RNA sequence: GCCCGUCGCUAGUACCGAUUGAAUGGCUUAGUGAGGCCUCAGGAUCUGGGA
RNA sequence: GGACUUUUACUUUGAAAAAAUUAGAGUGUUCAAAGCAGGCGUAUUGCUCGAAUAUAUUAGCAUGGAAUAAUAGAAUAGGACG
RNA sequence: GGAUAGUGGCCUACCAUGGUUUCAACGGGUAACGGGGAAUAAGGGUUCGAUUCCGGAGAGGGAGCCUGAGAAACGGCUACCACAUCCAAGGAAGGCAGCAGGCGCGCAAAUUACCCAAUCCUAAUUCAGGGAGGUAGUGACAAUAAAUAACGAUACAGGGCCCAUUCGGGUCUUGUAAUUGGAAUGAGUACAAUGUAAAUACCUUAACGAGGAACAAUUGGAGGGCAAGUCUGGUGCCAGCAGCCGCGGUAAUUCCAGCUCCAAUAGCGUAUAUUAAAGUUGUUGCAGUUAAAAAGCUCGUAGUUGAACUUUGGGCCCGGUUGGCCG
């Protein structure tokens, strides 16, 4: 078999050069995983839709639940 | 030097000359008039699908004598009538009038094939399927 | 968007489709090296026709011009590499001659069966396909492999597989299990 | 010509030869070996030589 | 022996043809003319003549 | 630096010139279509060959040729040199 | 002069009468985006290029324009035209020739999946975003490699060959065999490691995985062109075949089948187009008395073409590149 290897001068570099795939590999990163890359492209196109914090937006949809 | 031109500047004279006597090509001369797209039932497409208005049965051309069973099909994307032959023993049984079929030419660069007069077209499928394995009994015709 | 990966064919296939004395011509062939397909000769003979229109090409250069010095030398060295080219014969215009047979006949699927080791040029195809023989610790298993000059020294059978060590294998093995299991505990 | 011939003998013929089945025979080998199987029947052991050769005879 | 044309049958193609016939597409007269831009004004309001 | 130059074709050599495709060199992708890689050691602290060349024409540019084929010249001398 | 970033009839004012054309203007057609290129291989050519790269143009059709260095921008706005969605009928909103997906059209073309790991692009920027792009799925578009078997023993049969007065078989294998013999291997299934962003496949590789009931090759053809039957059964100018020539009306070498045989083979047939064959478009290179073809005749402009002659001969030097015989 051939492949390729690196050796760092401290495990401190390693962390800080290394693809963060590689590092999750070994077990020097936990792979934090999230929404759908999708997901995550849907959640931000809601969010354009808000403009300000939104919770001035609650309060004053709030109000329609009395018309 | 007999007719043709031989000059050192007669290069026009002679491109033109050309150009005038490919007329006379009848591949060449279709291929610009656009026959093919313009009159021929097909578009100058390799096949057409159309619909089965009645079932024929065609007298075959001397020195031969039989019927020849063919199709009278109106072209999907025309409108234009043809009928066209049903190639192989029985096969007619596997049509119906209304049937949707893929023509196909018949080799013969437009031009009809033997002893069948005025068809230049085959039946290739019928109801999405194909004569021949319809033939060889390998699948079986369509519901509705 | 991304650069075309480039290919193109391998054959060419006769013209006249049905010429009796080279179909019999051609089947012989096919007999003599274990081939499968008229394509494994159609393959050779398209081969050879560059080569030769190449020959004929820097043939009609002048003696010593650059390009036919260079070209002709490099396709020279490429044939006599692999043992197409004899040695006297050295010089192109007998590259321009220059067989079929000479071609096929530097296939591994021949070269293993040349020197004994599978005695029947088929034998020599299932052995190929089927990992065995080797040319450096390196397993070849196409049988096209046309080898080269100085390796055919090193046609030899491979550290894996029976005939070369290793192990018997499991249609043996599977044997030797009922040998144990019926006559025994 | 005529255009509105009979129809009703689509397929006489083909349905009214009589079936007869396939015949279970040995597996030709198929690949290079049928090739090799070719080579030995026209070359190498050969058969027969009235006059020149035959490929397909039958009652010779 | 070969063979010509009218006349009669079936089927196919293209021509002519009242309908001042029909359809699509590209330009286009004349008339009407949205809109933004530029410009003469205007001045809700809002400042130090200007916005 | 000044002062003045009949006008063309043809041919040569060369510059300017994208890559990919094509032709083609080198390299054993296991073979091959490909790819532009790869190959040597102290395989423990590194050594090293590459990634060529050809074609690229009509036109424009630049140079050499002066055959072939054109153009212009002095005859109401308003000719040529000083 | 005005306008433009700026030249310019670009526009305006005054003035003039010019500009292009048989060396084909102008107009029409194009089922026309241009190029690098593709297909076809004696050469000369013929045909094709929507389409991985360069250039141009467009975002349903037209026009207008805001911002801005840059747009006459459409995943920006404005208007009109055409489509078209929501409604409480007052109104409001949309532009897939991006990615995927649907309808329609048709002979004709795939997933409403995964990721920024690579390649690179953008931003205030190592970090965020990227349907650019990469990954897999669909996929016999094209292209490459090439499994469907290999080896012995036996049973007669041979042709060899030494002998043959005459049995014959006995060794060197030619091989057709209805009992046989053990070996081999991946197609697949699958620990594991490898692969990968994570998966999947490949490359590795434990355990499994071949005797005919497979793990069982096809597609066309067998009168000629054209490689392969005058076998057998069926039909009886019917059914059907046949690119073309031709077969079929009762012993069909051609149809429908069985048998056997041929060709190419993980592929082979058919349709349409084009190229070669085609010296049947002919520059190379055609033909025109009678086969298709010299205008009834002469003049003649454009066009093509157009006799010979003008520094040749002789002498001297210089330095190159092959090749000989010597080295
Ligand atoms: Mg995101
Ligand atoms: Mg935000
Ligand atoms: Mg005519
Ligand atoms: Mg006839
Ligand atoms: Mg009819
Ligand atoms: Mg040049
Ligand atoms: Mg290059
Ligand atoms: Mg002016
Ligand atoms: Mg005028
Ligand atoms: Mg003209
Ligand atoms: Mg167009
Ligand atoms: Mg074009
Ligand atoms: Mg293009
Ligand atoms: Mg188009
Ligand atoms: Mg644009
Ligand atoms: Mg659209
Ligand atoms: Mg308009
Ligand atoms: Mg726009
Ligand atoms: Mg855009
Ligand atoms: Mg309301
Ligand atoms: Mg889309
Ligand atoms: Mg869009
Ligand atoms: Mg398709
Ligand atoms: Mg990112
Ligand atoms: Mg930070
Ligand atoms: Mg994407
Ligand atoms: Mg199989
Ligand atoms: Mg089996
Ligand atoms: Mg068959
Ligand atoms: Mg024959
Ligand atoms: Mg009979
Ligand atoms: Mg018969
Ligand atoms: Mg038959
Ligand atoms: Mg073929
Ligand atoms: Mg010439
Ligand atoms: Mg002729
Ligand atoms: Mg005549
Ligand atoms: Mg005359
Ligand atoms: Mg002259």
């Amino acid at each position: 078999s051939v492949g390729f290897g690196l050796v760092y001068n401290s495990v401190a570099e390693a962390k800080k050069f290394e693809p963060t795939y590689r590092l999750v590999r070994y077990g020097l990163a936990e792979k934090v995983e999230k929404a759908s890359r999708q997901q995550r492209k849907q959640k931000k196109n809601r969010d354009k839709k808000i403009f300000g914090t939104g919770k001035r937006l609650a309060k004053k949809v709030a109000r329609r639940n009395a018309d | 030097g007999k007719g043709k031109p031989r000059g050192l500047n007669s290069a026009r004279k002679l491109r033109v000359h050309r150009r005038n006597n490919r007329w006379a090509e009848n591949n060449y001369k279709k291929r610009l008039l656009g026959t093919a797209f313009k009159s021929s039932p097909f578009g100058g497409s390799s096949h057409a699908k159309g619909i089965v208005l009645e079932k024929l049965g065609i007298e075959s051309k001397q020195p031969n004598s039989a019927i020849r069973k063919c199709v009278r099909v109106q072209l999907i994307k025309n409108g234009k009538k043809v009928t066209a032959f049903v190639p192989n023993d029985g096969c007619l049984n596997f049509v119906d009038e209304n049937d949707e079929v893929l023509l196909a030419g018949f080799g013969r660069k437009g031009k009809a094939k033997g002893d069948i007069p005025g068809v230049r077209f085959k039946v290739v499928k019928v109801s999405g399927v194909s004569l021949l394995a319809l033939w060889k009994e390998k699948k079986e015709k369509p519901r509705s | 968007p991304r650069a075309p990966r480039t290919y193109s064919k391998t054959y060419s296939t006769p013209k006249r489709p049905y010429e009796s004395s080279r179909l019999d011509a051609e089947l012989k062939l096919a007999g003599e090296f274990g081939l499968k397909n008229k394509k494994e000769i159609y393959r050779i003979s398209f081969q050879l026709s560059k080569i030769r229109r190449a020959a004929r090409d820097l043939l009609t250069r002048d003696e010593k011009d650059p390009k036919r010095l260079f070209e002709g030398n490099a396709l020279i060295r490429r044939l006599v590499r692999v043992g197409v080219l004899s040695e006297d014969k050295k010089k192109l215009d007998y590259v321009l001659a220059l067989k079929v047979e000479d071609f096929l006949e530097r296939r591994l699927q021949t070269q293993v069966y040349k020197l004994g080791l599978a005695k029947s040029v088929h034998h020599a195809r299932v052995l190929i396909t089927q990992r065995h023989i080797a040319v450096g610790k390196q397993i070849v298993n196409i049988p096209s492999f046309m080898v080269r000059l100085d390796s055919e020294k090193h046609i030899d059978f491979a550290p894996t597989s029976p005939f070369g060590g290793a192990r018997p294998g499991r249609v043996a093995r599977r044997n030797a299990a009922r040998k144990a299991e019926a006559s025994g505990e | 010509a005529k255009v509105h011939g009979s129809l009703a003998r689509a397929g006489k013929v083909k349905s009214q030869t009589p079936k007869v089945e396939k015949t279970e025979k040995p597996k030709k080998p198929k690949g290079r070996a049928y090739k090799r199987l070719l080579y030995t029947r026209r070359f190498v052991n050969v058969t027969l030589v009235n006059g020149k050769r035959r490929m397909n005879p039958g009652p010779s």
